[PDB]
Parts: C-alpha cells; sequence; structure tokens
C-alpha cells in the first residue's frame, strides 16, 4: 500500500487519456514548451515535479464539463495531489488547450511517478 | 443503532461505478432517512444517494478511488452514524456466466469453463474464482475449488457416477481491491457416467 495505489488506480486514467491520443504524434512532435525546460523531473527530490504538473492539468478543465475525458484530468491531478502527501513530501491562472502538451505533460506525469515509485 | 453496510462496483455500466449501501436491522417504515457521500469525490464535494424500494445506492463516474470518504446517514439535516471507507476495499464483482461443463471420453474428466466481465475491465481485472458443486443425494453440502483462471477440470473418478452435480461459481477481488463475493452464476446440470 504504498505506490500500489498509483499503478492500480491513477495510472488508469493517464492511460485513458494518452490513448483517446494516439492519433496524435509527428505534426506537432517536439516543440519545447517552456514548462518542460523550466520544471524537471530531477532525482534531486522530483515530488516538485509532480505537485506543479498536477496544478497545470488543471488549465484543461473547461465550464466544469462532465466527460470522462475532463474527469480522467480531475482524478490525475487530485489522484496525484493527495497521492502525494500520504506518499510523504508535501505542503500547503488561465487556461491551455493544446493537446500536444497535454500528452507530453501526461508522459512525463506517468514517468517521474514511477521513477519516485521505483 | 444505525448500522449499515455498501458495496461497489467499479465499471459496472462501461466506466460508470455503482455503490449500494443497505440498513443492517430489517425495519423503519418510509424513513426520512437518506443516505450521503463526501471525500475521494472530483467534480463535486459530496453527492446524494437515490433510494429505491429498501435499498439506497448512486451511479457516478465520479469516484476518485484514492482515500477515504465520507458516507452519512443523515435526516433533513441532522447526521446522524457517519462512516469512513475506501470504495476500492468494499468491490462486489459481477457474477460469471457462460459456465458449461465439457466431459471429455478421451481423458476421462470434466473440463469447467465460465466467463467473466471483469478480463476486460481497466479496475478491478484480477479475480479469485470459486467454484461450487453438490450432488443430488446430497442438498446443503457443496465443494469449493478456488480457481484463479476461467477454467477448470475435474476427472472422472473424483466424484460419484452415474451421479447428477450442480454447478456453480462466483468471484471476489483478488489483488488491489478488496471487497465481497458476486452473486453466484447461473447453475449448470450435468450427470456423471
Ligand atoms: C467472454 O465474455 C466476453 C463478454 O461477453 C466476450 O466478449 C466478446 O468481445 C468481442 C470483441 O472482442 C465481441 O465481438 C463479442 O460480441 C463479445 N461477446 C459477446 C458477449 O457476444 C468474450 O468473447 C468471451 N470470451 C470467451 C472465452 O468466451
Ligand atoms: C415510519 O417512520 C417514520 C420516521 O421517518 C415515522 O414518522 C415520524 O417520525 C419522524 C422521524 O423522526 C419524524 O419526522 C416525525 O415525528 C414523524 N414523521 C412525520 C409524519 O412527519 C412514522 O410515524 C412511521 N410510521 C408510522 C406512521 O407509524
Amino acid at each position: 500500500k504504498d505506490g500500489k495505489q498509483y499503478e492500480s488506480v491513477l495510472m488508469v486514467s493517464i492511460d485513458q487519456l494518452l490513448d483517446s491520443m494516439k492519433e496524435i504524434g509527428s505534426n506537432c512532435l517536439n516543440n519545447e514548451f517552456n514548462f518542460f525546460k523550466r520544471h524537471i523531473c530531477d532525482a534531486n527530490k522530483e515530488g516538485m515535479f509532480l505537485f506543479r504538473a498536477a496544478r497545470k492539468l488543471r488549465q484543461f478543465l473547461k465550464m466544469n464539463s462532465t466527460g470522462d475525458f475532463d474527469l480522467h484530468l480531475l482524478k490525475v491531478s487530485e489522484g496525484t495531489t493527495i497521492l502525494l502527501n500520504c506518499t510523504g513530501q508535501v505542503k500547503g491562472q488561465k487556461k491551455l488547450n493544446d493537446l500536444c502538451f497535454l500528452k507530453r505533460l501526461l508522459q512525463e506525469i506517468k514517468t517521474c511517478w514511477n521513477k519516485i515509485l521505483m | 443503532d444505525y448500522s449499515f453496510s455498501c458495496y461497489s462496483q467499479l465499471e459496472v455500466n462501461g466506466s460508470q461505478h455503482s455503490l449500494t449501501c443497505a440498513f443492517e436491522d430489517p425495519d423503519v417504515n418510509t424513513t426520512n432517512l437518506e443516505f450521503e457521500i463526501c471525500g475521494a469525490l472530483v467534480e463535486v464535494k459530496c453527492l446524494n444517494f437515490r433510494k429505491l424500494q429498501e435499498i439506497y445506492f448512486i451511479e457516478t463516474k465520479k469516484f476518485l478511488l484514492i482515500g477515504k470518504s465520507n458516507i452519512c446517514v443523515k435526516v433533513g439535516e441532522k447526521s446522524l452514524t457517519c462512516k469512513k471507507i475506501d470504495l476500492t476495499t468494499i468491490v462486489k464483482p459481477e457474477a460469471p456466466f457462460d459456465l458449461s461443463v465439457v466431459y471429455r471420453e478421451g481423458a476421462n474428466d470434466f473440463v469447467v469453463t465460465f466467463n467473466t466481465s471483469h478480463l476486460q475491465k481497466k479496475y478491478v481485472k484480477v479475480l479469485m474464482h470459486d467454484v461450487a458443486y453438490r450432488q443430488e443425494k446430497d442438498e446443503n453440502k457443496w465443494t469449493h475449488v478456488n480457481l484463479s483462471s476461467t477454467k477448470l477440470t475435474l476427472l472422472q473418478r473424483k466424484l460419484q457416477p452415474a451421479a447428477m452435480y450442480e454447478i456453480k461459481v462466483r468471484s471476489i477481488p483478488d489483488h488491489y481491491f478488496k471487497g465481497f463475493w458476486s452473486e453466484w452464476s447461473p447453475s449448470y446440470y450435468f450427470r456423471t457416467p
């Protein structure tokens, strides 16, 4: 019960989101957005990456829609938010529409997680 | 006393989950009671249970499934008894189906096979099945076999000959999620050579 809560639940939403985006690829591929430059998942305490990356996913939430897509976004965010305190490290904006970003964002959110777990 | 239990069913209809609660002691007419749950939810903070006949329950996609959530019994506004539960621990799977036994005169055994809709799911995938079977002669004497796949085999010389057998299966969350047993799959009846 320490990291299991991720793959068993949290990672579920992350993958379902990535799948709906399998059709995205070459067209925009690497744009090197400021975010991945500034914040990075460095072995040197990488929980600070997800604590930010979490709030950032919060910028794709429209007029509080009830789609499976938004919901997974909530889950991955809130889920990552809450999974952070319980898992140690812890403490106490406009809008985004770019899916090429959202994707990379999820890739990383995916990587860093198991990076801290494994 | 207002003791009550609840069971969840993840991805029960499509990708939406269900939560069903009941009162322990059978009584109280057209109660002013109603159920609520807060925490571990997403869009909303709290959700209102519906009330059908004698049971209460909800169907949302809003269950986060991370950490506990407050489920309280309430009247008008007066909160009575609450209860912090983690929905991933009270999962009742859907019963198995397409149960069937095949006899092979070649190898002298009985091949038990069945299906579960949990295999094509995303959360509660891993299950622990329980095959049970009794004889016409006996009545409440069943013998269970705890499998982990959808195929079992029973050798001819392991149970009475010319005997007619009743067989059934049920499932339970066997991994990260915890919970109760599934209802029993309808029974299959076959006769032994
Ligand atoms: C086990 O049961 C499932 C659910 O009923 C079956 O799912 C089939 O899935 C295919 C797509 O891959 C559909 O075209 C079929 O319509 C589904 N079957 C049904 C319900 O008609 C699955 O095939 C079953 N597998 C076994 C071993 O019997
Ligand atoms: C069936 O149970 C209900 C309880 O909901 C009884 O209703 C009474 O008790 C309520 C619970 O405290 C109160 O709100 C009221 O005192 C009253 N309800 C009404 C009518 O407002 C009800 O009497 C029971 N059945 C009967 C009629 O015997």
